[PDB]
RNA sequence: AGCUGCUCCCUAGCAUGCUACUACCG
RNA sequence: GCGGUAGUAGCAUGCUAGGGAGCAG
């Protein structure tokens, strides 16, 4: 057996000296180092693969899933999808690994190269009548973090993603190129996109109250039934391009490749019990389907389980009665009532989704009477369906909408004045910015002159702190500016000492002035 | 990426076709390429046309299109001729001085190391270029050594005798220990671990180091190593001090070191000091003296071979306290009376090729003659010694140059320290020859010693010379003088006490025939140093410059400490030799 | 572009122009030789301009077909490597026990998770601590998967050989302790 | 002051790792454990005792010549 | 860029145009100086264009090759800058506990195990001479890592346990000096 | 040694488009 | 004097490709 360790990140001392020169890192200050490069001992990989013991064979309430799936389906009727030919797939970064055992010969470029545009289609039409088991490799990530737990990511073999791309890519790239929907994958936070998103989810609810969450170990606590349902909801759009046997055999291939595939962790094969493998083609959208399913299930449970003799609004009581009727006393889909319930939800439960990181704006004078999901209902649902206890130290709830979500995608939201009106911007955790400045991987920094662009990007991400009331926050951006200035006017002098002419023209002065950076947070798109 | 050899200005062009690929100063690089056959240059990326299926390596035709380098028929419309302004594009082009005269470097780099003029150019030039020349000659001879055929053994005749075949199309190296082979045992997987051997005519005779059983299929090669770029100069700057620097003078004196201490203050009075060390004058005892003349000094015993440090180790087991000695041998059998691989020790005994990088109170460099400019500067790289002593003599055997073909290289031009020994003179001198009698010391003194060596005890009248003609017959790597082989037995019969004398020979295969006729032991002239015998005999065999030039004979004649036998077939030194001439039988 | 049939025409037109300019005969001569240079430029224009795009087109086509040929060659090497790896790894498995258990199936198809369990000729154990070692790999023989194995070549994390007498209770904290105990199938 | 301890623990672990200390699993496990506790510490005094314990590992071997490296 | 050859032609054409406009002589004669001056800036701006491009492209290529050289030599020397920066930080730390053990290890007292932190557990310290013993050990108390330890078992180099009281300046040249001393935390 | 999404920087190309100068013809 | 066409240079926008880097799940 082979034991793989995780090394510690290196130190960029010069930036630390500059930071302490400017009166930083003094005891009792708000900004402080918390994001470090942790190290791991020999048996780190297997001690993280062992976390799949939190996966238990679970039964689902079928007569309720057969309705939650209808509503989640209706949430996805705005887009389009279908099978695409070999000459239309779009693939970025063709020099990534090709999984096991293909990584012994070359990267993905070789295998995406040797197949002519007819071999790939022959394979993709072969898999619609056959099953191809594969072997997944398991690798650790090497990145800054605030917790000492390792992170393990699955490198799936090329024969899986090569066909999954063709099967799913039309719908995947139709989801990522739509604005104003529930899923917000692909919408950028620059040039006033974050403000648009936040004003989207506030749409028309009456007495709003924010609510968010995130799932503890989402990929490993996933039951198999919800993975299957998510894949079915994704593959539903192929009503015309494929037959019914073809769709079933493609689903069987998906279950054989991302649900119980023989993970090759270390130097020996194991059996992955269940849950998603995070390194396949459609993780970031299967997670969205999961999240919407849990939201709908929480709403269903919260409305059904209410004493229906105290409800005063007649319409919601009739909604309760018809909901139970079509849930248990019925057998076939009733699209009239599915539309009715979806309208009720989108009018009294607004949502924003990325891959399991959600934000919900709900009417509050209903949730206080249990007509919509509160934050306890998600605890109950996760308990009896996901087999995890949702700690109330990970779910927040906000009531003053002038301040946005307490946290979304690891960015806080602040309402500043930008020109004449007021906008919302994402500002990161300052310690994250400083920890990215100081700890690096041996040449990627520790000599700033060689890179400079990384400091430019970090100052781009750290701009919104400049409007923060906390004084110890803006000095981070100002320090970054002065460091870029020092780096540039030291590189010029050093090159001049090694040569006899200085850079004839650069127009680099825009980099160490705020005017280049304040243009990335104004609503006029210069790509 | 470093500074160029001639100009020391930082640069990034490296001479491609050149042997060791030195860092080339940009315009200085243009001079090197235009004045030599070295037309290939490599920067951080190589200057070769990157368009597929190309061959051109000459820099001049290469033009710069975008982020790459292009020949004439491969460019895009936008170009930038790199070979422009007489200045090839390269790093630090303006922080460049160039060189007005580079033809010395041009001849050094275009040198095949054929004549003595090559070594004259190497020695007469300055620090950086002499170091480059030494490295190039070492690498070039190491390259030719493996260019010869393989020494395969196909039949096993008997003990110490084998039948050997050789590779076709490549020649055969000589038949002496001058180039020690190194075979490995071939198995189904690979070839490993036989050892270092010397082959001589017997049918061949192998002289292995350790006990071994050689079977068929085992073949021996002249193993080569990778010569690495030297840094330090051969000699540190000279500086004469005003007091004894860094050492505490001794309280009491020893009569055997009375003649040592008189020359010892000036050793510690200055950075480095040179020696006039004749054979058998106690130079090893001179080196031992510094340890007794300075008990707290951490001195390091260094020489070209472990057998030469063995001489220093020979006098270490007697006078030096064994509790403070350390012999360093890399992982060959030799003296190991000390503890091995101990850097942190007072007395350190190691060969110049294996002592780690330390600091020394005062160094002793035994046998400086055979240590060329390569190992002259090797020691300074390892140690920045506070004091320096050069134990050896330019009037002593140098290393045998396998590439020197025409012209005999001058004794002064061996290396830097031996060069100054003939111009400013040696700083020390030991006036007593502790082995040779008046018949030998007086004669060798008038030869190259400036009549500076004087007799020790007596004129034993036991050294004899003979006049003769002889007819030579030669073979692949030897030459045997038959009449002298007839004479040697003829001379020894009429006095049975003469059979205790060892036979010395220039071409050791000549004595191999003599050893069959008589049975007296064998001596090699090139390696007769360190070993001396009271009774020893010699045959001149040839009068060519290889054997009986003035200085390569001085070791053989000084082997005997009472009397020696040598039949002069020549007349260049027979007239000068003050020996006794008898009748030819 | 100098061997085109335009270099000669331009040269003769300019030679006439310069000869008559030195002569300086008439203004109509100047007009005629200006018209000659004003019509011989279009000759030169498309005779040394379009041909400077044909070269670029030919070169880019040549590079593209070079790249395609290299792609095909890489395909050939990887095909050979994969076929030889399959053919060298299949020769280690076809024991008569595998054939025996494949013949006894009702259909010839047997689950994958029983082939090593019932035909493997070597067992690897991984033990995290002495307590687990005592219950499973105790002594020089142990029974797993309803067979008999004999312990051989016990090794530690550093992959150095550890003899069986060392693994006591008190000596346990002095060993690297993902012990990998190997064994073979006994009959 | 503690931030300096965290930074010096990081650089110390890097030099230890390039000294080829991970060839012996138990030593590397102890080193990584100590380094993780130093990085997650909230107060300065226990950081310093774990710091001296971690530095003793470097002092134990003979690979890092100390008298030269301490050149003041 | 003014040293280019065509600048002289441009200057001559400009001077001719200036003289003509200062004279205002004709209508077509100065048109010769618009069919020869506007032409004169056609072989100038085209010849002053690529050379300005060429200088910048040369500069950008040379600076990228410089950065490549710097990145190549910085990763070829990491295992001495690591140690030098380490010890510079350690000296800047100014902690007594580290200073004691660093001085001791510099003079010879290198512990042969991890220094334990609990009040239990054993420490094993080499003491290759007697002067080094004088400062650290005093009777039954061992002073190391700015802690207080209790000596229990000294041993010479040939693994022969030596009594504590025997060692003394007179009898110091009588034991195999690389002692190892077992002690426990206070 | 994974799947995405966003952003910054450098270069190359085609095409488009604009402006300026020259030549031919009407 | 106008238009058109053919060349040359410059500038802008955008689309594609290649390389480097950063952030979020
Ligand atoms: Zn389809
Ligand atoms: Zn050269
Ligand atoms: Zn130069
Ligand atoms: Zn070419």
């Amino acid at each position: 057996v082979a034991f793989q360790t995780v090394k510690p990140g290196n130190f960029n001392k010069d930036f630390y000296d500059f930071a302490v020169s400017k009166g930083f890192f003094k005891e009792g200050s708000s900004v402080e180092l918390k994001h470090f490069f942790f190290a791991q001992d020999g048996n780190a990989a297997i001690s993280d693969y062992d976390y799949y013991r939190y996966n238990l064979p679970t039964m689902c309430d079928i007569r309720q899933l057969l309705f939650v799936v209808e509503v989640v389906d209706k949430y996805f009727d705005c887009y389009d999808g279908g099978c695409i030919n070999a000459n239309q797939v779009i693939v970025n970064n063709l020099d990534k690994s090709a999984g096991f055992p293909f990584n012994k010969w070359g990267k993905a470029r070789l295998y995406y190269d040797s197949m002519s545009y007819e071999d790939q289609d022959a394979l993709f039409a072969y898999t619609k009548r056959n099953v191809i088991p594969t072997i997944t490799q398991m690798n650790l990530k090497y990145a800054i973090s605030a917790k000492n737990r390792a992170r393990t990511v699955a490198g799936v073999s090329i024969c899986s993603t090569m066909t999954n791309r063709q099967f799913h890519q039309k719908l995947l790239k139709s989801i990522a190129a739509t604005r104003g929907a529930t899923v917000v994958i692909g919408t950028s936070k620059f040039y006033g996109g974050w403000h648009n998103m936040l004003k989207t989810v506030y749409s028309d609810v009456e007495n709003p109250h924010l609510m968010g969450w995130d799932y503890p170990k989402c990929d490993r606590a996933m039951p198999n039934m919800l993975r299957i349902m998510a894949s079915l909801v994704l593959a539903r759009k192929h009503t015309t391009c494929c037959s019914l046997s073809h769709r079933f055999y493609r689903l069987a291939n998906e279950c054989a490749q991302v649900l119980s595939e023989m993970v090759m962790c270390g130097g020996s094969l194991y059996v992955k019990p269940g849950g998603t493998s995070s390194g396949d083609a459609t993780t970031a959208y299967a997670n969205s389907v999961f999240n919407i399913c849990q939201a709908v299930t929480a709403n269903v449970n919260a409305l059904l389980s209410t004493d229906g003799n105290k409800i005063a609004d007649k319409y919601v009581r009739n909604l309760q009665h018809r909901l139970y009727e079509c849930l248990y006393r019925n057998r076939d889909v009733d699209t009239d009532f599915v539309n009715e319930f979806y309208a009720y939800l989108r009018k009294h439960f607004s949502m924003m989704i990325l891959s399991d990181d959600a934000v919900v704006c709900f009417n509050s004078t209903y949730a206080s009477q249990g007509l919509v999901a509160s934050i306890k209902n998600f605890k109950s649902v996760l308990y009896y369906q996901n087999n995890v206890f949702m700690s109330e130290a990970k779910c927040w709830t906000e009531t003053d909408l002038t301040k946005g979500p307490h946290e979304f995608c690891s960015q806080h939201t602040m309402l500043v004045k930008q020109g004449d009106d007021y906008v919302y911007l994402p500002y990161p955790d300052p310690s994250r910015i400083l920890g990215a400045g100081c700890f690096v991987d041996d040449i990627v920094k520790t000599d700033g002159t060689l890179m400079i662009e990384r400091f430019v990007s970090l100052a781009i991400d750290a701009y919104p702190l400049t409007k923060h009331p906390n004084q110890e926050y803006a000095d981070v951006f100002h320090l970054y500016l002065q460091y870029i200035r020092k780096l540039h006017d030291e590189l010029t002098g050093h090159m001049l000492d090694m040569y006899s002419v200085m850079l004839t023209n650069n127009n680099t002065s825009r980099y160490w002035e705020p005017e280049f950076y304040e243009a990335m947070y104004t609503p006029h798109t210069v790509l | 990426v470093g500074a160029c050899v001639l100009c020391n200005s930082q640069t990034s062009l490296r001479c491609g076709a050149c042997i060791r690929r030195p860092f080339l100063c940009c315009k200085c690089c243009y001079d090197h390429v235009i004045s030599t056959s070295h037309k290939l240059v490599l920067s951080v990326n190589p200057y070769v046309c990157n368009a597929p299926g190309c061959d051109v390596t000459d820099v001049t035709q290469l033009y710069l299109g975008g982020m790459s380098y292009y020949c004439k028929s491969h460019k895009p419309p936008i170009s930038f001729p790199l070979c422009a302004n007489g200045q090839v594009f390269g790093l630090y082009k303006n922080t460049c001085v160039g060189s007005d005269n580079v033809t010395d470097f041009n001849a050094i780099a275009t040198c095949d190391w054929t004549n003595a003029g090559d070594y004259i150019l190497a020695n007469t030039c300055t620090e950086r270029l002499k170091l480059f020349a030494a490295e190039t000659l070492k690498a070039t001879e190491e390259t030719f050594k493996l260019s010869y055929g393989i020494a395969t053994v196909r039949e096993v005749l008997s003990d110490r005798e084998l039948h050997l075949s050789w590779e076709v199309g490549k020649p055969r190296p000589p038949l002496n220990r001058n180039y020690v082979f190194t075979g490995y045992r071939v198995t189904k997987n690979s070839k490993v671990q036989i050892g270092e051997y010397t082959f001589e005519k017997g049918a061949v005779v192998y002289r292995g180091t350790t006990t071994y059983k050689l079977n068929v299929g085992d073949y021996f090669v002249l193993t080569s190593h990778t010569v690495m770029p030297l840094s330090a100069p051969t000699l540190v700057p000279q500086e004469h001090y005003v007091r004894i620097t860094g050492l505490y003078p001794t309280l009491n004196i020893s009569d055997e070191f009375s003649s040592n201490v008189a020359n010892y203050q000036k050793v510690g009075m200055q950075k480095y000091s040179t020696l006039q060390g004749p054979p058998g004058t106690g130079k090893s005892h001179f080196a031992i003296g510094l340890a007794l003349y300075y008990p707290s000094a951490r001195i390091v015993y260094t020489a070209c071979s472990h057998a030469a440090v063995d001489a220093l180790c020979e006098k270490a087991l007697k006078y030096l306290p064994i509790d403070k000695c350390s012999r360093i041998i890399p992982a060959v059998e030799c003296f190991d009376k000390f503890k091995v691989n101990s850097t942190l020790e007072q007395y350190v005994f190691c060969t110049v090729n294996a002592l780690p990088e330390t600091t020394a109170d005062i160094v002793v460099f035994d046998e400086i003659s055979m240590a060329t400019n390569y190992d002259l500067s090797v020691v300074n790289a390892r140690l920045r010694a506070k004091h320096y002593v050069y134990i050896g003599d330019p009037a002593q055997l140098p290393a045998p140059r396998t590439l020197l073909t025409k012209g005999t290289l001058e004794p002064e031009y061996f290396n830097s320290v031996c060069r100054l020994m003939k111009t400013i003179g040696p700083d020390m001198f030991l006036g007593t020859c502790r082995r040779c009698p008046a018949e030998i010391v007086d004669t060798v003194s008038a030869l190259v010693y400036d009549n500076k060596l004087k007799a020790h005890k007596d004129k034993s009248a036991q050294c004899f010379k003979m006049f003769y003609k002889g007819v030579i017959t030669h073979d692949v790597s030897s030459a045997i003088n038959r009449p002298q082989i007839g004479v040697v037995r003829e001379f020894l019969t009429r006095n049975p006490a003469w059979r205790k004398a060892v036979f010395i020979s220039p071409y050791n295969s000549q004595n191999a025939v003599a050893s069959k006729i008589l049975g007296l032991p064998t001596q090699t002239v090139d390696s007769s140093q360190g070993s001396e015998y009271d009774y020893v005999i010699f045959t001149q065999t040839t009068e060519t410059a290889h054997s009986c030039n003035v200085n390569r004979f001085n070791v053989a004649i000084t082997r005997a400490k009472v009397g020696i036998l040598c039949i002069m077939s020549d007349r260049d030194l027979y007239d000068k030799l003050q020996f006794t001439s008898l009748e030819i039988p | 572009f100098s061997s085109l049939p335009s270099y000669a025409a331009f040269a003769t037109a300019q030679e006439a122009y310069e000869q008559a300019v030195a002569n300086g005969d008439s203004e109509v001569v100047l007009k005629k030789l200006k018209k000659s240079l004003n019509v011989a430029k279009s000759e030169f224009d498309r005779d040394a301009a379009m041909q400077r795009k044909l070269e670029k087109m030919a070169d880019q086509a040549m590079t593209q077909m070079y790249k395609q040929a290299r792609s095909e060659d890489k395909r050939a090497k990887v095909t050979s490597a994969m076929q030889t790896m399959l053919f060298t790894m299949l020769r280690k498995l076809d024991n008569d026990a595998l054939n025996n258990i494949i013949n006894n199936a009702r259909d010839g198809c047997v689950p994958l998770n029983i082939i090593p369990l019932t035909t493997a000729a070597k067992l690897m154990v991984v033990i995290p601590d002495y307590n687990t070692y005592k219950n499973t790999c105790d002594g020089t023989t142990f029974t797993y998967a309803s067979a008999l194995w004999e312990i051989q070549q016990v090794v530690d994390a550093d992959s150095k050989i550890v003899q069986l007498s060392e693994i006591s209770m008190d000596n346990s904290p002095n060993l690297a302790w993902p012990l990998i105990v190997t064994a073979l199938r006994a009959n | 002051k503690m931030s300096d301890v965290k930074c010096t623990s990081v650089v110390l672990l890097s030099v230890l790792q390039q000294l080829r200390v991970e060839s012996s699993s138990k030593l590397w496990a102890q080193c990584v454990q100590l380094h993780n506790d130093i990085l997650l510490a909230k107060d300065t005094t226990e950081a310093f005792e774990k710091m001296v314990s971690l530095l003793s590992v470097l002092l134990s071997m003979q690979g890092a010549v100390d008298i030269n490296k301490l050149c003041e």
